[PDB]
C-alpha cells in the first residue's frame, strides 16, 4: 500500500506536502526524492 | 559435384576454416557480405523495467541485453513480428525472458545472462536460450549490484538482422584473403628497401606455388581461389552461418526472378 | 565568544570535513574519493 | 562503466571474459598479453576491448 516520496540519505519512503513541512521520519534530512513512476517504461535495445 | 568447391581445413564448434575454389571473387565476397549482415538470428528487442535500484541505467542496460547471444538454430520456424497477424507479439514471432536480481548477499551480486529466464511457450523449437560458451557456465555479465539493490525486467526477443543492427549478427569476423604471392598483381606493396623482406608472408601461402623469377606476367589469370575463415558468435553454430548464409543469396536472387515472372 | 562572520570554506582545507576523512568516509559522504578540492560551494 | 558485451569492431563476444582475466592475472600470474591470448582474444581489436577496460562500476557499487 503506496510509495510517493523517498529520503535522500537514511533510505525511506516518506509520503507528504503542503502545511507538511519538508523535512523527514527516523532522520530529520531535509532532502527528498520524488519515486519511480508505475506507468511501465519500454526500451528499444538498440 | 561441379561447380565451387569446398575444402575445409579446420572446423571446431566456434569457426570453420575453409578454401573455395573454382568460383569468381563476387560470389565468394558476397557470401562474405551475407554472413555478416543478412543471416537472421534472434535478439532482445524490447526491455520493460519494473525495477533498477542498479548503479547502471536502464537504456544502458537494455542494450547490453540486445547484444547478449539467445539460441538461433530454430529460427526459420519463428516468423518476423511485422509480418505476423498477432497484435504485437505473441509465440509465434517472439520468446520473452525474464530477468529478476537481488543483492541479497554482503559481498557484490553479479547477474549474468544464465539468470534470464524464458517465460513463453517454445512450441520445443530450440530458441531462445542465452548461450554459455565459458568453464563456469556463467555466460556474459550484464550487471552487479551491491546488497540492497534489484532489477526487474521483461525482455522480448525477436527475429532481425544484423543489417537492422548488429546485435542480430551471427558471425564475428571473417577471414578472408586470396592470391597471397602477389602474382595477379591487385596490390602493389610499398617498402622502403625491398618489398620481400618488408612484408610478412602470409599462412596461405604454403598452399600455392611460389612464382618462378623468369616468368613474364601471366595477363589471364584469374582470382579463383579464397582462404576464408567464419568465426561464429554462438548463436547459430558454425557450419550453419555458410549454409544459411548459402542460403540468404540464393533466397535474394529467387525473388528476383520472382519479380521478373511479376512483371 | 562574539560571532562575526561567515566564511566560505575551501574543500580540502584543514577546516573542511573532507580533510581528515578515509576513503570509505569519502564514499558514505557521497563525495568521490578521486575530487581534489580547492574550491568553494 | 562494466565490461562491453562485444569488441565494438569484430561482434565477438568478450563479456563473459572479464573475471577470467582478472582470475588469470592475480590467481595465475600471467602477463596481461598471454593472459588475454588464452582467453581466445587473438585479434588486436578484441584485445583492446579487455585490455583497456576501466571497471568503474566497482567504484560506483561503493555508494549507498
Ligand atoms: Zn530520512
Ligand atoms: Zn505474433
Ligand atoms: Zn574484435
Amino acid at each position: 500500500a503506496t510509495l510517493k516520496y523517498i529520503c535522500a540519505e537514511c533510505s525511506s519512503k516518506l509520503s507528504l506536502s503542503r502545511t507538511d513541512a519538508v523535512r523527514c521520519k527516523d532522520c530529520g534530512h531535509r532532502i527528498l526524492l520524488k519515486a519511480r513512476t508505475k506507468r511501465l517504461v519500454q526500451f528499444e535495445a538498440r | 559435384e561441379e561447380g565451387p568447391q569446398v575444402k575445409i581445413r579446420e572446423a571446431s564448434k566456434d569457426n570453420v576454416d575453409f578454401i573455395l575454389s573454382n568460383v569468381d571473387l563476387a560470389m565468394a565476397n558476397s557470401l562474405r557480405r551475407v554472413m555478416i549482415a543478412e543471416i537472421p538470428t534472434l535478439a532482445i528487442d524490447s526491455v520493460e523495467v519494473e525495477t533498477n535500484t542498479t548503479v547502471l541505467a536502464d537504456e544502458f542496460i537494455a542494450h547490453r541485453l540486445g547484444l547478449i547471444p539467445l539460441q538461433s538454430m530454430d529460427i526459420e520456424q519463428l516468423e518476423y513480428s511485422r509480418d505476423c497477424f498477432c497484435e504485437d507479439h505473441c509465440d509465434k514471432c517472439s520468446v520473452v525472458l525474464t530477468l529478476q536480481a537481488f543483492g541479497e548477499s554482503e559481498s557484490t551480486t553479479n547477474v549474468y545472462s544464465k539468470d534470464l529466464v524464458i517465460v513463453s511457450n517454445l512450441m520445443g523449437r530450440n530458441i531462445g536460450h542465452p548461450i554459455i560458451q565459458d568453464k563456469e557456465g556463467n555466460g556474459v555479465l550484464i550487471c552487479k549490484l551491491r546488497k540492497g539493490q534489484e532489477l526487474k525486467l521483461t525482455c522480448v526477443a525477436k527475429k532481425g538482422i544484423a543489417k537492422e543492427h548488429a546485435k542480430w549478427g551471427p558471425a564475428a569476423a571473417i577471414e578472408f584473403e586470396y592470391d597471397p604471392w602477389n602474382k595477379l598483381k591487385h596490390t602493389d606493396y610499398w617498402y622502403e628497401q625491398d618489398s620481400a623482406k618488408e612484408w610478412p608472408q602470409s599462412k596461405n601461402c604454403e598452399y600455392e606455388d611460389p612464382p618462378n623469377e623468369g616468368d613474364p606476367f601471366d595477363y589471364k589469370a584469374q582470382a579463383d581461389t579464397f582462404y576464408m575463415n567464419v568465426e561464429s558468435v554462438g548463436s547459430i553454430p558454425v557450419d550453419q552461418v555458410v549454409v544459411r548464409g548459402i542460403d540468404t543469396l540464393q533466397k535474394k536472387v529467387a525473388s528476383i526472378l520472382l519479380a521478373l515472372t511479376q512483371m | 565568544k562574539v560571532f562575526i562572520g561567515r566564511l566560505p570554506i575551501m574543500l580540502r582545507s584543514k577546516n573542511c570535513y573532507l580533510s581528515e576523512a578515509t576513503e570509505s568516509d569519502l564514499y558514505k559522504l557521497k563525495e568521490c574519493p578521486f575530487d581534489m578540492g580547492g574550491y568553494f560551494i | 562503466m562494466i565490461v562491453p558485451v562485444r569488441c565494438f569492431s569484430c561482434g565477438k563476444v568478450v563479456g563473459d571474459k572479464w573475471e577470467s582475466y582478472l582470475n588469470l592475472l592475480q590467481e595465475d600470474e600471467l602477463d596481461e598479453g598471454t593472459a588475454l591470448s588464452r582467453l581466445g582474444l587473438k585479434r588486436y581489436c578484441c584485445r583492446r576491448m579487455i585490455l583497456t577496460h576501466v571497471d568503474l562500476i566497482e567504484k560506483f557499487l561503493r555508494y549507498n
